[PDB]
């Protein structure tokens, strides 16, 4: 099974270590973005067929589809919890919080998706292979062997579809369902690379490189 | 020069 | 069937009808485009269940969709013809005259969508349901009645997975790699929507009242 | 007020 696969790849969880003001939220997110981007790229290579792709491919894969797994990540932690956003189990903020902070628009893109994923009751499994999936589907204008890159979108939603078909067979094309969300991920990550390029530019805040690299290729 | 190559392939 | 219900109410064939320079190219199009648009909202009531939505929520669908919805019929008339793109059956432009009239980045993200759905050979009824499902899943902030919008959904989406599961048994999953498309659809309708929000700027073109009042939403 | 609304209840 590639889920059970792509499951026990996943990073265990992760923890805020960060003048209590805006300027230190943005670093705890931005070096909690920078630490989990160092993750992606570790799990990444799990992904079947993924490390059997071009570098050039597996790097153009991972600079379209960064952010929206991170989203995937805070939406999954964030699941539990009343109108929160979790973006490590240590650092949990809300409307107010956000509103101050500068993030309140950025908070109501995400509490959007996190909603709809609360509605769906998205498990673990399938936020991972969702996970797979939007980084396979990431629509890179770079990418030099689609073919390659085909198969592996073909393998990634046989499984999720797989999964779906016996797991949770009680609910009918709860594939599709998973799948129609992907729009609004792709939407809401678009949303947070601006305003974290948008503090990027305004330079008052501090990013470890890794971060920065991924944020000037969007 | 990258860091997505350097961890790319480390 | 709501297929061939959805299908026979499209409208028919398009004709652009416009100082041969990169005004007249925008004003074609976007003359095109208004009279494209009071064609949706035509054809969005014979969208079952679409009209007993509250009109706000009708609204609220329309204004997130419109630009994904013109993006459809583009990149459907677009189909048969060798990298150009037919914003109507009159009017074709390809990459130099793209170029010309400053609409070049939009014309390759566009084309990146045609590719894609050249690979999959997308046929009329297809593009029929897909227009619906965009319009259902627009992921409007606006709405008020959640529940009937996710009905809509559930309906087409459903019309969408039996449709294939006969017509296109031969192929597995066809059902979910179309859905796989809608991300770039909406990226897309991005770029198309502040790019003609970008040429509502600047003055130097006309737009009849109907395209404005979209593109503000936006 | 909206040509969208004239447009959606002509």
């Amino acid at each position: 099974k590639i889920v059970s696969h792509l499951l026990v790849a996943e990073p265990d969880k992760l923890y805020a270590m960060p003048p209590e003001g805006d300027i230190k939220a943005l670093t705890t997110l931005c070096d909690l973005a920078d630490r989990e981007l160092v993750v992606i790229i570790g799990w990444a290579k799990h992904i079947p067929g993924f490390s059997s792709l071009s570098l050039g491919d597996q790097m153009s894969l991972l600079q379209s589809a960064w952010m929206e797994i991170l989203i995937l990540g805070i939406v999954y932690r964030s699941l539990p919890y009343d109108d929160k956003l979790v973006y490590a189990e240590d650092y949990i903020m809300d409307e107010e919080h956000s509103r101050l902070a500068g993030l309140l628009e950025l908070y109501r893109a995400i509490l959007q998706l996190v909603r709809r994923y609360k509605k769906l009751k998205v498990e673990k499994e399938e936020f991972v292979t969702l996970k797979a999936l939007a980084l396979a589907n990431s629509d890179s204008m770079y990418i030099e062997d689609l073919e390659a890159v085909q198969k592996l979108q073909d393998l990634l939603h046989e499984a999720l579809q797989d999964y779906e078909l016996s797991q949770r067979h009680e609910e009918p094309w709860r594939t599709g369902k998973l799948l129609l969300t992907l729009p609004l991920l792709r939407q809401t990550a678009a949303k947070a690379v601006q305003h974290f390029y948008s503090v990027k530019l305004q330079g008052k805040v501090p990013m470890h490189k890794l971060f920065l690299e991924m944020l000037e290729a969007k | 020069a990258s860091e997505l190559l350097k961890y790319l392939t480390t």
